């Protein structure tokens, strides 16, 4: 009484590429499986795709002699009896390195039924409305992206011009010192016998170098500030983005799940890019 | 004219006008008699013992030996130069500035990565630096000759047999040019010699005609030289020049007047290089792999908008969970603390090798119903065991990268390894479990004595033969996997069969790999296309990538190489240390064949701004540059060269985007005008093909291409004293803004496919001209003289279907216009299946452009496979044919009954062969785009992606399947176009 028709079955999903099995069967508990069409289109075959251990197993179903099976002794009815069966018994009767059971089929009513308004009518005002959104938004995700990589750059930029500030200031510095040491006293002092050379000479010097250093240092902060500035802003545009992403998914999956069931399936129409 | 500072050792500030182009030698004579008048002159000394210094704009303490430099090229932050005594190495100062200057980063700061990673590479690579320096000089000054000018040869000596019935009798007609007279005036001679004649018989054959050998031939024209003892017809010129039915031309030049030519380089050993307990092993410890979450730096989410946060772990092997992924409890956006011991099922001895940590900082929306929304904000990956076979323990702190955007995936296992070098990113630290003291990978020695210890014909030889020729990306089911391991042993006698029988084997245990690895020590040597696949991401066991690589060396012939070189450097940032078997393969190879070595240069030069890479491939950079040798200076003028391009091109676009092109013209004409410019632009080899030298800029020639762009024309005279025979000028398209890593792997696959057609029997002649990127969307592409494009052709000859065929018939009218419409049907046919096979769409009049002789080509392909479908999703893919009324027109010679004509029907037959010849080929198409999941294009992030190509070869369908797939494509685009 349980074995209805494959074609019924809400896990077997028909025909589907190995890519479209992935997108699905992603992040999901171990045990999450569903069945298809073998790639090689040669109907009679309904390869089985298992989720365990974080990857997608990739099991094969025959069908020798109008029976189906895993291993060569096909005794197997049809698909639905072989799923029923494993749905229940542990995968390990199989293989022992396969401890699993079937247990969270990919319904393909349980997800198809979160569209609405199946009137094609509706469809082609809902979808535009969607596309409208999506397209905006990308727009818009667009926009801020190439401000935060640019900004990047200005960040980059002028994080480096400090260091050349901070290298400038530790040379002039240094110069300071050894200017103090050597001619403070050392000669001059040594001739301070009246001649106007120190007061004119080496103050003049002297003070020329201080009004210099202290004006790179003051070009570094202010530098700095323009950088603290800049790096604040950079973090609020990874907010913007980091909240815009998340929205512009889920339109994506929404606007493609009406196409895939209303203006393809339900309505096969080249007008389906038309309503865009 | 600039105002300057100087900083004297007296403590002495003088201030002083400088020309912008004064060398140091004449600021440093000027300055001391200005020195001379201030109250502290008696202390200072003459100009020799003492040395300017100054920051640059990359802020680095430099002091400037090389005094001969001019104040423009010193590039200061501020005009201010002090004064001191030189102390170290001269030489040695000199050329790390050199090194510095044409890696864009100063080699100062690979001092002061504290890394002992970093530092193991800088100072253990040099011995590969060495050797391959060594090798150079072994047989001087001849083996010094072929690193410069390597022999431009292919890799088959027997030519194609449709190419040799272009030989009557297999004798090349070659015409020798001799110049010996003293006024310059040349000589030429004709010669008729067999195809298999090594050079130096053409050269003794040569004179008596005239009337070691002390002569050397040299290719009219582009400075390539014959040196190697190869049959004459095995040279890439020469048997290009077949195919062409052109005429092929050489010049007789003296050995000594080449040697001399080749300047002496010594490569000298840096100063860093002279610079400088209870072990466990893995499979002692019993525990299970836990590692704790403590808490994130910082991460930049929205309280409002996002609901909480949490970090999702996983323990991948090369791209595959090796046990489930595990997250951590939701904390509050607000705060980001964790502290929580993630605990996995990943047996410690069990531990792959190459296993890895792939991590993220994920945000659970939810929001709404039952329906979760998560959006990874961060990630980052580490190696669990240290390049010295050691696995990581104690404390750790990691800055995570910012998300690959259109990656929608929560971790990236494929992403590069390491903290973010950035530290004002989200910082995540976490605390591995300390064992008690150091655990070490086991040796191979006990490894090997495992496998022992945990160790019949069949019939079924037609499985394993079936799953060996499948495709790389074909379905694998369990049962084969439990097939293909089961039969390991007899696996050998296919080895063709072992990036299959890997995938097999589950790296998550260590009696299984223990036993993979006793197998993969007598693996029969592959054919080096097969074992490039064992580079890509899905192989990163060590023991196997050291077997690709050692296929690799004894098969590898420098023009595959050469071919094969942007998919070599891709799957370097595949591996997961610095010092690896393949970069030392590659180093060799570039450090003894310039032609590799520049083009190796230039492909991780342009991708330096990637911070992902940026320091692998500079500490790479540097050690080429060490050992380049003398093409270091030639490397440098390329370099400088491009810059002044760049930032020329930037002042269009940030400050003069807008006023008219005429004022754009007349401004860039002045810019060039200016000697500076003037002098950096000229006298320098062409990076797109170093055998070819740029003369004299033609300012009359060059002009802003009205293009998308606006990219740069430029025109360099040709200094060659033969450039009449081979071209006189070079074009070269300058791009600044649009990437061009799509067209460099177009083009590179259009090679390699007219060279299976070219094998086949098929003269079907593809066009793939040259196309390099230098640095971060811009680019050289080389210009095909005497071509145009479809539009151009239309609006020239102004409309009608008929308006191509009417244009080519004129340009070659006569008996060679029976020449031309074959030559505009092979090359048509060429690229319809090209274009079909990768899915290039949006082939319009303006990117299908046709030389004179009829040949046909495509340009400006940039997005390849379907990106255009996959953002605005348009349901199934593929896309049709551009067979379009004109090109039916031409092929059938002009008759009003295109789509039946009788050599239409030869059209079709010769595509179908061209279809059906590159679809037994396709596992080598497959490698070449999965090695280049890695760099980044938006066009190929996930085998996804390169899933396309299986769709549009029909590679899962049988071979009748698939020729009929293509017929009904082929029929469909016709009659509806
Ligand atoms: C290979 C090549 N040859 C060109 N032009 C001539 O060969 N000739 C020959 C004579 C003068 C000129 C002509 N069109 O009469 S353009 C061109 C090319 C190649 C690739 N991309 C492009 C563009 C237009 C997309 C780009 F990037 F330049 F904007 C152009």
């Amino acid at each position: 009484n349980n074995n209805m028709s494959l074609q019924d079955a809400e896990w077997y999903w028909g025909d589907i590429s190995r890519e479209e099995v992935n997108e699905k069967l992603r992040d999901t508990a171990d045990g999450t499986f569903l069945v298809r069409d073998a790639s090689t289109k040669m109907h009679g075959d309904y390869t089985l795709t298992l989720r365990k251990g974080g990857n997608n197993k990739l099991i094969k179903i025959f069908h020798r002699d109008g029976k189906y099976g895993f291993s060569d002794p096909l005794t197997f009815s049809s698909v639905v009896e072989l799923i029923n069966h494993y749905r229940n018994e542990s995968l390990a009767q199989y293989n022992p390195k396969l401890d699993v059971k079937l247990l969270y089929p990919v319904s393909k009513y349980q997800q198809d039924q979160v569209v609405k308004e199946d009137n094609i009518e509706a469809v082609g005002k809902k979808l535009h409305e969607y596309n409208t959104q999506f397209q905006e938004k990308s727009r818009e995700y667009d926009r801020l992206y190439e401000e935060y990589t640019r900004t990047s750059q200005e960040i980059q930029m002028k994080r480096t011009a400090i260091e050349a500030f901070n290298e400038t200031i530790k040379i002039f510095e240094e110069q300071c010192q050894t200017q103090e040491r050597y001619s403070k006293e050392y000669i001059e002092k040594f001739k301070r016998e009246g001649n106007e050379k120190e007061i004119q000479r080496i103050m003049h010097n002297y003070d020329k170098l201080k009004s210099r250093i202290s004006e790179i240092i003051d070009s570094r902060r202010r530098l700095e500030e323009d950088l603290k500035k800049q790096a604040a802003e950079y973090r609020e545009i990874d907010k913007r983005m980091n909240s815009i992403k998340p929205d512009l998914i889920q339109l994506r999956k929404t606007r493609d799940q009406y196409l895939m069931w209303l203006t393809q399936k339900g309505v096969r129409q080249k007008k389906l890019n038309e309503w865009l | 004219r600039i105002l300057v500072e100087c900083l004297l050792p007296n403590g002495m500030i003088v201030t002083l006008e400088c020309l912008r182009e004064a060398t140091l030698i004449t600021i440093k004579h000027e300055l001391f008699k200005e020195a001379r008048k201030y109250p502290l002159h008696q202390l200072l000394q003459d100009e020799s013992s003492y040395i300017f210094v100054s920051v640059t704009q990359e802020a680095e303490r430099e002091e400037f030996f090389d005094e001969t430099r001019r104040l423009c090229d010193l590039r200061l932050f501020q005009p201010f130069l002090k004064v001191i005594e030189p102390v170290g190495n001269r030489e040695e100062k000199i050329l790390n500035r050199e090194i510095g200057f044409a890696i864009g980063m100063p080699v100062c700061e690979f001092d002061m990565v504290k890394d002992p990673e970093v530092q193991d590479f800088r100072r253990n690579i040099l011995n590969v630096c060495k050797e391959a320096v060594d090798l150079r000089d072994l047989n001087s000054p001849h083996s010094r000759a072929m690193y410069v000018y390597p022999p431009n040869v292919e890799s088959s000596p027997e030519l194609p047999k449709h190419i040799y019935n272009k030989l009557d009798k297999g004798q090349i007609i070659v015409v020798i040019w001799v110049i010996v007279s003293p006024n310059n005036d040349k000589q030429k001679y004709t010669l008729k010699i067999n195809h298999d004649c090594v050079p130096e018989q053409v050269i003794a054959e040569a004179i008596r005609k005239k009337t070691q050998g002390k002569y050397i031939l040299k290719v009219c024209g582009c400075d390539e030289y014959f040196l190697e003892k190869y049959p004459l017809s095995q040279y890439k010129y020469i048997r290009s020049c077949i195919m062409l039915g052109r005429m092929p031309n050489l010049m007789l030049m003296a050995k000594e007047s080449l040697y001399s030519q080749l300047p002496m380089d010594c490569f000298t050993m840096p100063s860093y290089s002279r610079r400088i307990t209870s072990t466990k092993s893995l499979w002692v410890i019993n525990s299970a792999l836990r590692i704790k979450i403590l808490c994130a730096t910082y991460v930049n989410v929205n309280i409002r908008d996002i609901d909480k946060i949490y970090v999702r772990t996983g323990i991948y092997h090369g791209g595959e969970p090796l046990c489930d992924n595990v997250n951590t409890q939701r904390v509050p956006c607000s705060n980001p603390r964790w502290n929580e011991w993630l605990n996995y099922d990943i047996y410690i001895p069990d531990l792959p090798r190459a296993a890895r940590l792939c991590l993220s900082i994920c945000s659970v929306k939810g929001r709404k119903g039952a329906k979760e929304e998560h959006c990874p904000l961060a990630w980052g990956n580490i190696n669990l065991f240290d390049y010295t076979d050691t696995l990581v323990s104690g404390k750790m702190a990691l800055n995570l990268w910012p998300v690959p955007h259109g990656l929608e995936d929560l971790l990236n296992p494929i992403g590069v390894t390491g903290s973010n070098p950035n530290k004002e990113t989200p910082c995540l630290e976490l605390e591995f479990d300390w064992f008690s003291s150091v655990v070490k990978f086991p040796d191979m020695s006990v490894i090997e004595e495992h496998a022992n210890w945990s160790v019949l014909r069949e019939n079924d030889k037609e499985q394993l033969k079936a799953i060996s020729t499948r495709d790389p990306l074909s379905e694998i089911t369990e049962q084969e996997k439990d097939f293909l391991w089961s039969h390991r042993h007899y696996c050998v006698t296919i080895p063709e069969i072992l990036p299959k029988l890997l995938l097999s084997v589950k790296w998550n245990s260590r009696d299984e790999v223990a036993q993979m690895y006793c197998l993969v020590k007598d693996w029969p040597p592959i054919k080096p296309e097969q074992a490039m696949e064992l580079l890509d991401c899905n192989y990163p066991d060590p023991m196997v990538r050291g077997f690709a690589v050692r296929c690799l060396e004894k098969y590898l012939t420098d023009d595959k190489l050469s071919q094969y070189l942007i998919q070599l450097v891709q799957v370097l940032k595949y591996e997961q240390y610095l010092d690896n078997l393949l970069v030392r393969f590659l180093l060799k190879k570039a450090l003894t064949n310039q032609r590799i070595g520049h083009f190796f240069f230039w492909h991780l030069k342009s991708e330096m701004h990637n911070k992902t890479v940026s320091q692998r491939f500079g500490l790479l950079l540097e050690s080429y540059c060490r050992a380049c040798g003398m093409y270091l200076k030639h490397l440098n003028r390329q370099v400088e060269a491009m810059e002044k391009l760049i930032n020329l091109t930037d002042i269009l676009k940030q400050e003069k985007k807008d006023e008219t092109q005429k004022v754009q013209m007349k401004f860039l004409v002045e810019q060039m005008r200016r000697p500076d410019f003037m002098d950096a632009l000229q006298g320098f080899l062409s990076p797109l093909n170093p055998a070819h030298q740029l003369g004299n800029l033609r300012l009359e020639e060059c002009r802003i291409m009205s293009s998308a762009k606006r990219p740069l024309w430029l025109n360099w005279e040709n200094p060659d004293i033969m450039s009449e025979l081979l071209f006189q000028n070079n074009e070269i398209i300058f791009k600044n803004g649009d990437d061009l890593r799509q067209d460099m792997l177009t083009l590179q696959i259009i090679r390699i496919m007219e060279n299976i057609w070219q094998n086949q029997g098929l003269d079907l002649r593809m066009l793939p001209y040259g196309c390099l990127s230098i640095g971060d969307c811009v680019g050289l592409i080389e210009v095909v003289r005497n071509s145009h494009t479809i539009m151009q052709i239309q609006c020239k000859g102004g409309f009608n279907s008929h308006t191509l065929h009417q244009w080519l018939k004129d340009k070659n009218k006569g008996e060679i216009y029976d020449a031309a419409i074959d030559l505009f049907t092979r090359s048509c046919a060429g690229y319809c299946v090209a274009t079909f096979i990768l899915g290039i769409g949006d082939r319009h009049n303006s990117n299908i452009m046709v030389k004179d002789d009829g040949q046909l080509f495509h340009i400006d392909f940039g997005h390849f496979l379907d990106h255009k479908k996959k953002k605005f999703g348009y349901k199934r893919e593929r896309v049709p044919f551009v067979l379009t009324q004109d090109f039916l027109i031409v092929i059938s010679k002009g008759a009003q009954e295109c789509t039946k004509t009788r050599e239409f029907e030869r059209f079709q037959e010769m595509c179908y062969k061209a279809y059906l010849a590159i679809r037994q080929h396709a596992n080598l198409f497959i490698n070449l785009f999965s090695m280049m999941l890695g760099s980044g294009m938006p066009e190929l992030q996930s085998f996804d992606d390169i899933a396309y190509i299986r769709k549009t070869l029909a590679l899962d369908k049988t071979e009748q399947e698939a020729l009929e797939y293509f017929m009904k494509q082929m029929n469909d685009a016709r009659h509806g176009g």
